[PDB]
RNA sequence: CUUCGAUGUCGGCUCUUCCUACCGUCCGCGCGCACCGGCGCGGAAGCGUCGGAUUGUUCACCCGUUCAAGGGAUCGUGAGCUGGGUUUAGACCGUCGUGAGACAGGUUAGUUUUACCCUACUGGCCCCGGGGCCAGAGCACGGCGGGCCAGUACGAGAGGAACGCCCGCCGCGGGCCGCCAGCCCCGCGGUUGCCCGGCCGGGCAGCGCCGCGCCGCCGCGCCCGGGGGCCCUGCGCUGACCGCCUCUAAGCGCGCACCCCGCCUCGCGCCCCGCCCGGCCGCGCGCCCCAGCCCCGUGCCCCGUCGCCGAGCGGCCCCCGCCCGGGGAGACCACCCGGCGCGGCGCUCCUGUACGGCGCAGAGCCCUGCGAUCGCCUGAGGGACGCGCCUGCAGAGCGCGG
RNA sequence: GAAUGGACCAACGAGGAUCCCACUGUCCCGAGCCGCGCCUCCGCGAGCCUCCAGCCUCGGGAACGGGCGAGGGCCGGCCAGC
RNA sequence: GACCGCAGCAGGACUCCGGGGUCAGCAGCCUCUAGCGCGGGAGCGAACGCGGCUCAGGGAAGUCGGCAAGCCGGCUCCGUAACCUCGGGAAAAGGAGUGGCUCUGACGGCGCCGGGUCAGAACUGGAACGGACGCGGGGAUCCCGACUGUUUACUAGAAAC
């Protein structure tokens, strides 16, 4: 017979599995559109969430009762330090999909690139691009494969390496990511502008604008096996059930006689592959500047990013929220299709207060006069 | 009888919720029957919030020709803190609410006590008659 | 920036923090935290509270 | 008919799926379609079909609201639950019976046993570089309003649209923690009884109790969800058969909340590169069109049957550590990091002003003896799992694979 | 329907009903926590079941099959859940 | 602590003697004496379960039904209705206070020495006091049985006897 009253089934099917994610961190997947003489640009940047702050902004939306009004919205800092370029791949389309024609490195890899390549530093053989560093910087051998790209290949990406050094971050390898040049007029357009940035460093306010919406793509906060009221949102049954009220009472029928993949199940909460999209970028500035978010104050709570660090140097403020907890890296794509309806960001106020705790100083100056 | 697009609020009061009378109108407390443009979902009990138009009923401490009727109201204050965009969280000390028609005009002449802007910007009639928007 | 007082703590609340009351009188207290709420409401007088600005300028600490 | 050496027996709750004989939303067409509405029809199962009073009820009925289709899944759903209904033994009442008892009349009280197996499902694992690419599999944005249009078309009035654009909301989905609530692991304060002789500081009352509370979880908070393709049901275009007419028979256009694809989630394999750059194998390329079919209705017909060099192309195989310590990760593993860490020092925050000394405080008693409390030193003391530092001890196997 | 006792409730009741006020995680709508179990390890170690076998969809058939007909899937071995 | 139940089984077994403190208490909580460290330990801090906590706004809308939880509670003083067999109801319902100090009063034997209860007042402490503990939620009616009693050991404590 029917349910009797009508309820949406609790839970997306288009997020399972719901296993943790066998990708090292988050991956671009798809990257933006390449569109043929746009001005050329790079697609994505490798960022590390540091924190959240809450910002006083102007919204001029028209037809919004917060039009000419004053709104305080949640804004995430992620650090993004400057990108080492490192090699440059082509992937020619083909009956069968993007098929690499192939990937030419730099004739010198810094060293957390290569940490990359090594399970310990310390104890490995430390043979990576040996030979390659001999038959590169010789020049010749890098023009002879570029020109391979330039000849067989549409889509010119560029293989950046994050630098954690200028990170609070404890890994000491590079995360290895690779970024669509897209807007060439010509493949040797892309390639061209490829040269000039190889062995060199690319930097977020190159990458993205402030007024921009940009893709957030991380793996999410992991909370472990999980039942299925936590994992799914399934009701939690009547007090009185013997066998406890924490459980999906039937997981099914008699037929179909086995048990459905759409049926809620307890598993593994949290460490997915999530994207989320159309996040409008608030600013982009360096914490070398000891202005950056006056309108002194500089990025840093005072007491500093909890569970994150210093975030020295370069720094993104999304609007909103992005996947996962501080510490973990974010990869962030131009959006893929963007909302058109967004206010321009006009911040008046950035929260510097600690964050550890509930601070009322904006700075560590004003609580030293008002300890006085 | 709304006038605008609210942004949303956190409703405190769900259906059950007896809320005070903020007029003179001669109810003293209004018990809340059910909430308008509510579209639910299974199991979950009708909610108001402060600014949103309810039907309500008046219990045995009211004038005799209020009670025994479904009779339209707004909610003017509610206890549960709420926060508007410009970043305020604001609450009142109790939960109470103007009989009105949905035409909007109002059974009592007077109201009592602070009424939250929500109320007084959807609803005209409110904010004129109370003495003060909070 | 803009800010605000709390009625009870008298010290500076910026943007985006704390919570406001609106008295049955139609005084608006404005609260810094949940504890400069809870003292208020537990009807703990803030002259007795040390940290309090009324303590303090009460034993002539602060102005 | 099949089950009586047993297939647990109504409704509810919870949860998924499925159908269309479609109520609303979508697309057309017809009305006794002016508009608004209604109403009939074809396509259409994506979403929605809710909150309650009485009843064990499905149903019924009524109240309400974003106004509320119908069903299937062993009359879906008991090693899921409930026991309210039903159907054992106690007991009433009415009827019936000489009686024992009966009731397809009412009433009340009445053990709901078992997974550790197989399968399925859900996650997890079976050492083997970095980036990626895509077979297959999953799949997700609908509904409602406000504003401008517009008191406009339309109605000779009452009334009263629309396309578009914009803003919100509901329900859902995926995250997050800046705020604001919850919660607090051993923080700080208050206090009760008993104990450590009193004070200080403790312990016990299985966290004694209460007030706040950090990091972190969390929702009641916050952020995010704007697209393409072929096309039904059809409406049209040119246009016949059928000396006409005609959306159709050739030909053509547009075309649906449906479908397929994208985006998203998973991903066997493969790819490129790095280390390494080594073997092994195969021997063979015009294209179109069939109411021009341009000269056809052949050819190959021997992969050993004597063919096997090289060249060039197309392949194929090879190849790539753990233990240990931490985590932003975790049942175990795995993942992600790695000369950790341990102990200090600052900053920040949490609590709320430490012990002691002092006094021109103190109801007093009385006697320079006691006295709860009080102010001062004291935004003090104590505390930290966050941030910065290391001035101190430290810290990378000659352990196992290779 | 009147000692197969009729009507009547003061006081009593782990009796059967309906309501009201206070009260609350009963619920909306769940969340955080503390123990202990679980889980992993060292040592000990059973029960109950059991023709075999152990993935499905449809068909035909004691009319509802794991085996049979025809399709569609599936290295093999385990763990925690259910 | 060896009995009797499969056993060296949270099952069942009749007595005697019975300190202190808080207290009305042979209650609860903590202890002196005496006894004593229970079919093992480690690690971890998943789901789920069981034993407990706490929860914003609402307050039974949940459900067959308020099941379970919560609320109330000690003492002192006020203040208590309908009904009623005049005995009750009744702790009705409903209030208020309560700590720590510093002192006052009263109450006896009769040179002088008890007693620990009762009042009354200052003065104090984030607006706090039965501070743990122990410890009625109340009210309006309906049915049935007058009551206290008894009952199917091992599913019916009832209106049955």
């Amino acid at each position: 017979s029917h349910r009797k009253f009508s309820c949406c089934r609790k839970g997306n099917l288009g997020y399972l599995p719901r296993k943790r994610c066998t990708r090292g961190r988050g991956r671009c997947k798809t990257f933006p559109p390449d569109v043929q003489g746009a001005p050329i640009h790079l697609t994505a940047f490798l960022g590390y969430k540091a924190g959240c702050t809450h910002v006083m902004r102007f919204i001029d939306h028209r037809g919004s009762n917060l039009h000419n009004r004053q709104a305080i919205d949640q804004a995430t800092i992620i650090d993004a330090p400057p990108m080492i370029c490192t090699a440059i791949i082509g992937y020619a389309k083909t009956p069968k999909g993007l098929r690499a024609v192939t990937t030419v490195w730099a004739a010198h890899i810094a060293e957390p690139a290569m940490r990359r390549f090594y399970r310990n530093y310390f104890h490995a053989e430390k043979t990576a691009f040996s030979t390659y560093m001999k038959k590169a910087a010789d020049g010749t051998y890098i023009k002879e494969q570029l020109g391979r790209l330039k000849q067989h290949a549409d889509v010119i990406r560029i293989v950046a390496h994050t630098q954690p050094a200028l990170t609070p971050l404890k890994q000491k390898k590079a995360d290895i990511m690779e970024i669509q040049v897209n807007g060439g007029a010509n493949v040797a357009e892309k390639v061209d502008y490829a040269y000039a940035l190889m062995e060199k460093p690319i930097s977020i306010k190159d990458v993205f604008s402030v007024g921009a919406q940009i893709d957030t793509i991380s793996i999410t906060r992991g909370r472990g096996f999980e039942g299925v009221v936590t994992r799914w949102g399934v009701t939690r049954l009547p007090r009185k059930t013997r066998r406890g009220n924490r459980k999906v009472a039937c997981i099914g029928a008699w037929h179909p006689a086995n048990v459905q993949y759409t049926v809620a199940r307890a598993g593994q909460m949290g460490y997915f592959h999530r994207t989320d999209t159309n996040k409008q970028v608030f600013m982009i500035d360096t914490a070398e500047n000891p202005r950056c978010c006056t309108t002194d104050k500089s990025i840093n709570p005072v007491g500093g990013f909890v569970n994150y660090g210093r975030v020295q140097g370069d720094f993104i403020m999304i609007k909103g929220t992005c996947p996962g907890p501080k510490r973990r890296p974010v990869v962030m794509r131009n959006a893929l299709l963007p909302h058109r309806n967004c206010p321009p960001v006009q911040l008046q106020w950035i929260s510097t207060a600690s964050k550890f705790g509930h601070g009322i100083f904006e700075t560590v100056e004003e609580r030293r006069q008002f300890y006085a | 009888g709304g006038i605008g697009n609210k942004f949303r609020i956190s409703c405190g009061l769900p259906v059950g919720a007896v809320i005070n009378c903020a007029d003179n109108s001669g109810a003293k407390s209004l018990n809340m029957i059910a909430v308008k443009n509510w579209k639910g979902h299974l199991n979950r009990f009708p909610k108001a919030s402060v600014g949103d138009m309810v039907l309500i009923t008046v219990g045995r401490d009211g004038k005799p020709e209020l009670r025994r009727k479904v009779t339209p109201a707004v909610v003017v204050r509610q206890r549960k803190v709420w926060r508007r965009k410009d970043g305020v969280w604001i609450y009142f000390q109790d939960n109470a609410g103007v009989i009105i028609n949905p035409k909007g005009e109002l059974k009592g002449s007077s109201i009592t006590g602070p009424v939250a802007k929500e109320a007084a910007d959807r609803w005209p009639k409110i904010s004129t008659t109370a003495e003060c928007v909070h | 920036p803009r800010i605000e007082h709390c009625s009870f703590c008298s010290k500076p609340v910026y943007p985006g923090k704390g919570i406001c009351f609106v008295r049955n009188d139609s005084r608006v207290f404005r609260f810094c935290t949940s504890k400069c709420h809870r003292n208020f409401k537990m009807k703990r007088n803030p002259r007795k509270v040390r940290w309090t600005k009324t303590y303090r300028l009460l034993h002539n600490k602060d102005m």
